[PDB]
RNA sequence: GCUAAACCUAGCCCCAAACCCACUCCACCUUACUACCAGACAACCUUAGCCAAACCAUUUACCCAAAUAAAGUAUAGGCGAUAGAAAUUGAAACCUGGCGCAAUAGAUAUAGUACCGCAAGGGAAAGAUGAAAAAUUAUAACCAAGCAUAAUAUAGCAAGGACUAACCCCUAUACCUUCUGCAUAAUGAAUUAACUAGAAAUAACUUUGCAAGGAGAGCCAAAGCUAAGACCCCCGAAACCAGACGAGCUACCUAAGAACAGCUAAAAGAGCACACCCGUCUAUGUAGCAAAAUAGUGGGAAGAUUUAUAGGUAGAGGCGACAAACCUA
RNA sequence: CCUCCGCAUAAGCCUGCGUCAGAUUAAAACACUGAACUGACAAUUAACAGCCCAAUAUCUACAAUCAACCAACAAGUCAUUAUUACCCUCACUGUCAACCCAACACAGGCAUGCUCAUAAGGAAAGGUUAAAAAAAGUAAAAGGAACUCGGCAAAUCUUACCCC
RNA sequence: UCUCUUACUUUUAACCAGUGAAAUUGACCUGCCCGUGAAGAGGCGGGCAUAACACAGCAAGACGAGAAGACCCUAUGGAGCU
């Protein structure tokens, strides 16, 4: 958990339980290429590498091998109007790998919208939009200016 | 979600964290508040859906329904009414669709009308002695009730199909809370089979 | 020594009210015609009363 | 502005505001004594109206007092009622 | 260009006001109210200079009498300050002596 | 995001049930020892001369014998008077101009209505 | 002159500020003779997960759900829910005592249990 | 017609009244924002000086108990500039305001932020549409210096007398300040917009009111007393004192380190000579690459050498192979 | 064509020429699109280096310089034992760049290891003409200091004397 | 170095294209000789000269530009030292 205060270990005490835990972390794909069972995290600052071992094979019975986390510098370069920083935060980012001979590639979530339902507060402005389009754009260049709504 | 506006930030027909909005008045810019009568949230009578009628404009005396309130303005736009033009779909070599906007009135320049007599009509916050709280008429004496608009959850309750993911009616009720001096910690700790024999020594805090 | 231009403006309306809102634009009209009157060939030839 | 109280009366309200004030009531009096000592440093008037020379009138007088400076070794033992001058 | 183009809005001004209709009233109370009040118990301002007309040296003195133990830090600091530069200016400059 | 207000519901869904959480252990430590505040700590005043709350840290030693809690000044040594003064003056001018400031809005929306 | 406002973090000082600054991870051992770390298997966090197997209570509510007061729990509730029915049926048999109030729930002193809670021994 | 110009309103100032604030979870005296261990050290101290006495050496109001009066009296004082009481008298409880400022004004403030310095510390600038911007429309144009529309015409403080005509003709030694005296080749000024410099007493004059009495206690009075009007500038030093901040440059020292190719090595605070340190001479540069450089030419280069890191000595002083040298240009 | 540079470690700064989009504008001393940039996205993964040691007594005279002769002065840069206590293990941090101090994309300053000219790293010329003056070079008939305060500068190598 | 300078290259330089400063500026439609004048005149007196305007050089003058002379004197102005 973060921010709790940690109850101190006297030696010989009992063993450190965190029940309802407050550690929320993000699967993100990488950057570069990776091998095949090395599985991106994003997890916070206050966590370790044996808690995330932990809460991979606590929470999701992820088979976790080996585990190796960096801190990245987020951007502290962007001015304000006032010319006062605007800090993009620091975060932890964290490399699992998978145990058992298990492999893993990142999905592709968005691919591909198939969807053709019943347009109205929106679709039906868009059928306006598109039929004054297709009707309105007849001009010609032989009628060299003069307006063409007058029959006469 | 949760963003802090400027103290003197102007309210304008969009919502505050819209594209044009952002647009129209972005951080850097400072401009004359607009001074505003101050009215209390109990004084207020017209709601968002109601009937109106306009008492002077373009359009003065026709009734219409309101769309929306702007509450930090004392604004309404009735449906279609206070109007004028603007051409949507515009380029550099085309624009038409020449669609007709509202503009926003004060609550001084529009009325509440009656269902009976259908003619505009001042209001009193006439509590009721059967508990609730109700506006009235002033010189007829009937109820205007508060409409049925569609709430701000964009969902409607009775065509309501529960997803996957959605917990049921009767087991987001059953009370299955017995009452009873232990913590969570050691309940759960004894319902899970989990036992700690060891005892945590003493320890000084300052 | 250290100040810039102002004024990042854009000349082309767009469809921000579908983007989130609860009130819609309230149309007056209709974008074209239901199906067209199509004439008869010869309405100058029948010009006259009846035939 | 104004302060409300003139800043030599901030120590009394001190005392009437909180803890202080649940002490006992003979102690703050004991505290709020403000008692002129004896004279140690200097030699008092005899009377409280003095006839000068150079014109036969009288004239008030009063004794004023010596600033003197008690150091910390004067808390540890029994001085006097003399300190530094 | 310092001119301004536009012509300011009409300020209009309520001659019949509540405060310029009794303006005066209970002035001159003392006369025939046979002497229990003052007219310089009439007027209502800081708590030094009420009935006291003064100079700028003998304002800012009766101000550090009267009012100077309760006054903030940086107000009596500049108070000192001005008490100290005007009996400098008003005791040694200045034409006529 | 396809549905962005699912992530809301989530976060403050959570909140409410450790909200209820802690209330359940509220309760039950009042009923208890009769204290609020699980971590204990005491009105103490630093070095500054401010009085602020002081949480205790849970250590291992008694305090008299620590060697870095010794270093650490809890009295107001009174050279910070003038400073706390000054302060107080300071809050109170900021106060001032807020009030007055109200009074001449307030005088404003009178005169236009 | 350096950079005042940026915060102080473990990525600015000499090859001695390094290291000795950290991120904010609560330590799980300490450090012996030869620079070895030495885990304390206590310190380290255990997750307590339970089964959710048969579990029925989906991560939202249907609208269908109807709507009720907010009441936050009192501890006069909590005694009112808890003890009273216990301590009212064993007065009304005249066997209730004032003396031992630790068999209806009530405990003297915290400092015999492992979740004692106002110093609060528990994490979360 | 471009640059431009114009806006009211954020807020602020002076008073009255009233005594005023501070833990959501975690972290914050060690290198503050650091979960976690054995010498426990600890605060109490007459201000000084600029300045006036036309220098200056005793001296020179500033001190925290409401007003008015006694009274600027008794007193003190190189008895001089000036300082200055006391006995005594009494001091009508409640009202939310402005012949105050309006973006060069009013708090420095949109802000103690940007920016500068190692540090104490210093410290700004600005915004303007509309009921609707979910109305980007066509207006609204007119006004400082500066330019363009639209360069020049023999001769001359730039103009005046004029004239049928711009020039041609006759007359004419720019302004302020300092001066016996300035066109003086004596100072100040490119221009425009805004801002920027006469504060008060005793005694006299005039106008009312009352009158041997005047004044809303006190004070004056052999026509006086009370009230009002009217009247005494700004910027600029080298300096002095008090308290904080500085040895990351530099002067010296301490702790533990690092570097010095090659040849002759007489043995060596030795010789030639690299890297490195310093800077004898010349040339360029002088708003430069540089608020002390570049190129050539030079001295040292196994030592009293050079240098990386940390710490220490600070101004009535530190340090100094004494240059009155250095102590953040 | 130049290289008197470069690659790393330490110190310092903190994302500061990686991708996409804008390039209508904006800083490029001009432009392409990128060192004098806007927004978004993504990286630096420890074995390298930091972060250490349970006590009470007790012990520690024979430098380094290939350490082997010889020879020294300024006399030096490295060590344990006895008893008790002790059987858990790999947590945390730095890892990017064309970069630091000099108001700057500054012919200035910057500690160490490595190859002492390179396997690294870069471009003195925007285009045209061949005026005057100026600066840096190369060459010169005869004389060789006759110039100048002074052989200053340059060229060749160069003797003797005096003052301090 | 000089008698006594000369030739060539580069930088500089002139033109073309881009970007684009600084000191200075009372206003100038800004000539020569003699004399005068606060004693050294482009602006005064007597004569002479005189269509307008670019561009590159030189430094006789504008008592030329930067620094309220650093030499001399005064101040009942300072400071260091003996
Ligand atoms: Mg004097
Ligand atoms: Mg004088
Ligand atoms: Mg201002
Ligand atoms: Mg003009
Ligand atoms: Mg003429
Ligand atoms: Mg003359
Ligand atoms: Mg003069
Ligand atoms: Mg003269
Ligand atoms: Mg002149
Ligand atoms: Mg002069
Ligand atoms: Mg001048
Ligand atoms: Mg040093
Ligand atoms: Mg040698
Ligand atoms: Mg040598
Ligand atoms: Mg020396
Ligand atoms: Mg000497
Ligand atoms: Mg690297
Ligand atoms: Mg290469
Ligand atoms: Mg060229
Ligand atoms: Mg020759
Ligand atoms: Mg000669
Ligand atoms: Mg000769
Ligand atoms: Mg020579
Ligand atoms: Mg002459
Ligand atoms: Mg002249
Ligand atoms: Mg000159
Ligand atoms: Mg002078
Ligand atoms: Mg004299
Ligand atoms: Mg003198
Ligand atoms: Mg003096
Ligand atoms: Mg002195």
């Amino acid at each position: 958990a973060r921010n709790v205060v940690y109850p101190l270990y006297r030696l010989g005490g009992p063993q450190l339980r965190v029940f309802r835990t407050n550690f929320f972390i993000q699967l993100v794909r990488p950057g570069v290429a990776q091998p095949e069972d090395t599985v991106q995290f994003r997890i916070p600052m206050e966590m370790t590498r044996v808690d995330l071992r932990n809460y991979l094979e606590g929470i999701y019975n992820v088979p976790v091998a080996a585990v190796r986390t960096r801190v990245q510098h987020g951007s502290n370069k962007r001015r304000d109007h006032r010319n006062v920083r605007i800090k993009k935060p620091d975060y932890k980012v964290a490399y699992v790998q998978l145990a058992h001979g298990q492999t893993f590639t990142f999905p592709d979530l968005f691919p591909e919208k198939d969807e053709s339902p019943e347009g109205s507060a929106a679709d039906d402005l868009y059928s306006m939009l598109e039929e004054e389009r297709q009707q309105r754009q007849s001009s010609d260049p032989r009628r060299g200016g003069v307006p063409s709504w007058f029959g006469l | 979600s949760k963003v802090t506006l400027p103290p003197h930030y102007r309210y304008g027909m969009s919502p505050p964290g819209s594209v044009a909005d952002k647009r129209k008045n972005p951080p850097w810019i400072r401009r004359r508040p607009v001074v505003v009568e101050p009215i209390s949230d109990e004084d207020w009578y017209l709601f968002c859906g109601d009937t109106v009628e306009i008492l002077e404009g373009k359009d003065a005396g026709k009734q219409g329904k309101v769309v929306q309130v702007i509450r930090q303005r004392n604004w309404v736009v009735v449906g279609g009414l206070n109007t004028h033009y603007r051409y949507i779909g515009k380029t550099m070599d085309y624009r038409g669709t020449m669609i007709p906007s509202e503009a926003p009135l004060l609550h001084r320049q529009v009325k509440l009308v009656d269902p009976m007599d259908r003619k505009p009509t001042e209001i009193e916050w006439r509590f009721t002695e059967a508990g609730e709280r109700v506006r009235v008429s002033t010189r007829s004496g009937r109820i205007i009730p508060k409409p049925e608009f569609p709430r701000a959850d964009g969902i409607v309750p009775e065509t309501w199909i529960d997803g996957p993911k959605d917990t049921s009616v009767e087991d987001a009720l059953e009370r299955t809370y017995v009452p009873c001096l232990k913590t969570l910690q050691e309940e759960v700790m004894e319902a899970m089979g989990i036992k700690e024999t060891r005892k945590y020594k003493k320890v000084y805090w300052y | 020594t250290e100040k810039e231009f102002m004024q990042h403006a854009r000349k082309a309306g767009l469809v921000i009210p579908p983007e989130k809102s609860d009130r819609s634009i309230h149309l007056a009209c209709t974008a074209g015609i239901f199906d067209a009157y199509v004439p008869p060939e010869g309405d100058a030839r029948i010009s006259s009363l009846s035939k | 502005p104004l302060h409300k109280y003139p800043v030599w009366l901030w120590k009394r309200l001190q005392l009437r505001e909180g803890i202080c004030s649940r002490l006992p009531g003979h102690y703050l009096r004991s505290l709020e004594e403000e008692r002129t000592p004896t004279p140690v440093h200097y030699r008092p008037h005899g009377a409280k109206f003095k006839i000068n020379p150079k014109n036969g009138q009288r004239e008030r007088v009063e004794d004023v007092p010596i600033p003197i400076y008690f150091p910390p070794e004067s808390q540890r033992g029994l001085w006097g009622g003399e300190g530094w001058i | 260009i310092g001119i301004r183009l536009t012509l300011p809005p009409p300020k209009v001004v309520d001659r019949w006001n509540e405060k310029r209709a009794m303006f005066g009233v209970y002035d001159n109370i003392g006369i025939l109210g046979n002497f229990e009040k003052h007219p310089k118990e009439l007027i209502r301002g800081p708590i030094w200079l009420r009935g006291w007309k003064g100079n700028e040296l003998q304002r800012c003195i009766r101000k550090r009498k009267m009012v100077g133990s309760r006054m903030f830090a940086d107000d009596l600091h500049n108070l000192n300050k001005r008490i100290r530069y005007l009996y400098k200016h008003f005791n040694r400059h200045g034409k006529f002596r | 995001m396809p549905s962005p207000e699912r992530l809301d519901k989530v976060v403050d869904s959570m909140d409410a049930l450790d909200k209820v959480v802690q209330e359940r252990e509220d309760a039950l430590r009042l009923l208890q020892t009769g204290q609020e505040r699980a971590r204990p700590g005491a009105w103490r005043r630093d070095i500054f001369g401010r009085i602020i709350w002081h949480k205790f840290k849970q250590w291992v030693i008694p305090w008299h014998l620590n060697k870095r809690y010794n270093r650490k000044r809890f009295f107001a040594l009174p050279y910070v008077d003038h400073f706390l003064r000054l302060e107080r003056e300071k809050r109170a001018r900021i106060k001032a101009r807020k009030e007055n400031l109200e009074r001449k809005k307030a005088k404003i929306l009178l005169k236009k209505f | 002159g350096a950079d005042r406002m940026s915060k102080w973090t473990s990525k600015r000082g000499p090859r001695s500020f390094r290291g000795r600054k950290g991120r904010g991870a609560k330590g799980i051992g300490f450090l012996t003779s030869g620079w070895r770390f030495v885990q304390i298997k206590e310190m380290v966090p255990e997750f307590v997960v339970p089964d959710l197997t048969g579990f029925k209570l989906k991560p939202y509510v249907s609208y269908l759900a109807p709507e009720s007061e907010e009441t936050p729990l009192t501890a006069a509730q909590l005694f009112s829910e808890a003890v009273a029915p216990a301590i009212e049926k064993d007065f009304k048999d005249g066997t209730f005592d004032p003396d031992n109030l630790e068999k209806y729930g009530f405990e003297p002193t915290q400092e015999g249990k492992l979740f004692q809670l106002y110093p609060r021994n528990f994490l979360r």
